[PDB]
């Protein structure tokens, strides 16, 4: 099923830089809204045509 | 050669019924029972006084 | 290939002298204001396929 | 019945007719889980007769 | 039927019996929930592999 | 050609002793790439399996 | 012993080292092995997002170059682990009955 | 996924809510090689029971499974961040297995 990000036009501020996943969390954080941030994977290929 | 200290750094893994005490033992038994110490220790005296 | 990498010119129109380098000054302009605008379309059946 | 215990860790236990007590949790476990997942049938109307 | 009907934009129609029906089984919907844990796991094994 | 002997022979003790396995599976396990035909790999991937 | 510039019963380690435990966490950024992979992955993160050190690449790599840093930063080996714990264990027993 | 949770989550301590009957019966000090190989013969089990031939869980089964959680994210140039952590539904394996 499609996957899509936002599309910006030419704001360069909101020009997506990053998607992760994450499969796990931390030593000691047990809460996925604060290991989430430093335990994802990003996750992204360009083709060419 | 940092290659090999590496591949050891991020492959290493535990076998999956370790059991510390018993593996320990067996890794003790045998190597205490072939020592050398005391042979040690009387050739550093006579090291000594020689 | 970043967006980091966008010059402050290609933003910033002003900085491209409209005397010393119309074309380009021209080209920008073009970009800014005829690059096609995203939109977007309902689909799909929710009720059962979720 | 010793056979029913010693299926998931005991691959170092050399007697067949010995098990490793500290896998029993996890034995016991797994035999519960596949009790549950071979029971999951919907049971069928066939017929009756006075 | 109203599903793809509404999934085919109206472009195809199909049709349902209107009766006493007898019943039928056919379990196919899902929480979303699931269909995104679905998605995410989908999402994670295809990263960095044109 | 004295202190090479002393220090072969204590890092196969130490190798013959620990619990520790190398398995450089891991690794690659978790890159999971193969990237096969590619005359131009240029992805990180198979250049650091490289 | 003997020791001769340390005291007599101590033997030095160029690591901190911890009580035994096996059911210890993988990603425990307490161990310091741990923690020095996880700020050099980090590290060559923050080098590589922006392409401001990688002209003429073509392509922009940052996807797949950040997927395998944080592979790698989050591969869970078992390395550091022994390292803090048991290995100075083996040292420590064995030390006493080396012939030197 | 959840049936993998909850059962790893008896033999080894993890973050979620869980009770615990089996307490009773010896059990050893589970590391990370035990909760994979767990983990591993509970995939099998499960994919046997269905008919399935393809992947199940392999993704998840990468590693030390004590400690799962699913959430995707995604950041924008100027910092700001969005967060997809959905909020995990029930299973009629695991409450069947709980019961058992």
């Amino acid at each position: 099923p499609p996957f899509q990000v936002p599309y910006v036009r030419l704001d360069r501020d909101r020009v997506p830089t990053m998607v992760g996943v994450t499969r796990q969390s931390r030593d000691t954080i047990t809460q996925p809204a604060l290991s989430l941030s430093t335990t994802n994977t990003t996750v992204g290929v360009p083709l060419a045509l | 050669d940092a290659r090999a200290i590496t591949v050891a750094l991020l492959s290493g893994k535990y076998p999956p019924d370790l059991v510390t005490n018993v593996w320990y033992a067996d890794a003790i038994y045998p190597m205490y029972a072939d020592t050398e110490v005391f042979s040690n220790l009387q050739r550093d005296m006579i090291t000594c006084e020689a | 290939s970043t967006p980091h990498t966008w010059p402050r010119c290609f933003m910033n129109i002003q900085l491209i002298s409209p005397i010393d380098a119309p074309i380009l000054r021209q080209w920008a302009e073009i970009i800014h204001r005829y690059w096609p605008n995203p939109s977007q379309i309902r689909y799909g059946a929710p009720n059962v396929f979720g | 019945n010793i056979h029913l215990f010693k299926q998931l860790l005991n691959t170092e236990t050399l007697s067949v007719r010995g098990a490793n007590p500290l896998m029993f949790r996890a034995n016991v476990l797994h035999m519960l889980l596949e009790f549950v997942l071979d029971n999951l049938y919907l049971n069928r109307h066939t017929g009756f007769s006075q | 039927e109203w599903a793809l009907t509404e999934c085919a934009q109206g472009y195809v129609t199909v049709t349902s019996p209107y009766a006493p029906s007898v019943n039928r089984l056919m379990p196919y919907r899902i929480s979303n929930a699931e269909r995104q844990i679905s998605q995410i796991i989908r999402i994670m094994n295809i990263g960095n592999n044109a | 050609t004295v202190i090479q002997p002393v220090l072969q022979d204590i890092s196969v003790l130490l190798q013959r002793i620990s619990p520790l396995q190398i398995d450089p599976t891991i690794i690659s396990n978790t890159m999971s790439t193969v990237s096969e035909s590619t005359t131009q790999t240029l992805s990180p991937a198979s250049s650091i399996l490289g | 012993s003997a020791n001769l510039f340390t005291p007599p019963e101590v033997l030095l380690l160029p690591i901190d080292h911890q009580p035994a435990n096996v059911t210890t966490p993988t990603l425990d950024f307490t161990n310091e092995l741990t923690n020095w992979r996880a700020r050099v992955c980090e590290l060559m993160k923050n080098l590589v997002d922006n392409q401001r050190y990688q002209p003429g690449w073509t392509q922009s790599l940052v996807s797949s170059m950040r997927g395998t840093l944080d592979k790698l930063k989050l591969i869970k080996s078992m390395t550091p682990m022994y390292l803090q714990q048991l290995a100075p264990v083996e040292l420590a027993v064995i030390a006493p009955m080396l012939p030197f | 996924v959840q049936t993998l949770v909850t059962l790893v989550a008896q033999i080894s301590e993890t973050q979620y809510p869980v009770d615990r009957y089996l307490d009773w019966i010896p059990s050893l000090r589970a590391s990370a090689a035990t909760a994979a190989t767990f983990a591993e013969w509970v995939n099998t089990s499960m994919k046997t029971a269905f008919d399935l031939s393809d992947m199940l869980l392999e993704p998840l089964l990468s590693g030390d499974p004590r400690m799962t959680q699913l959430a995707i994210q995604y950041q924008q140039y100027n910092g700001r961040t969005f967060n997809i952590i959905p909020e995990m539904p029930g299973s009629v394996i695991a409450d069947c297995v709980q019961l058992t």
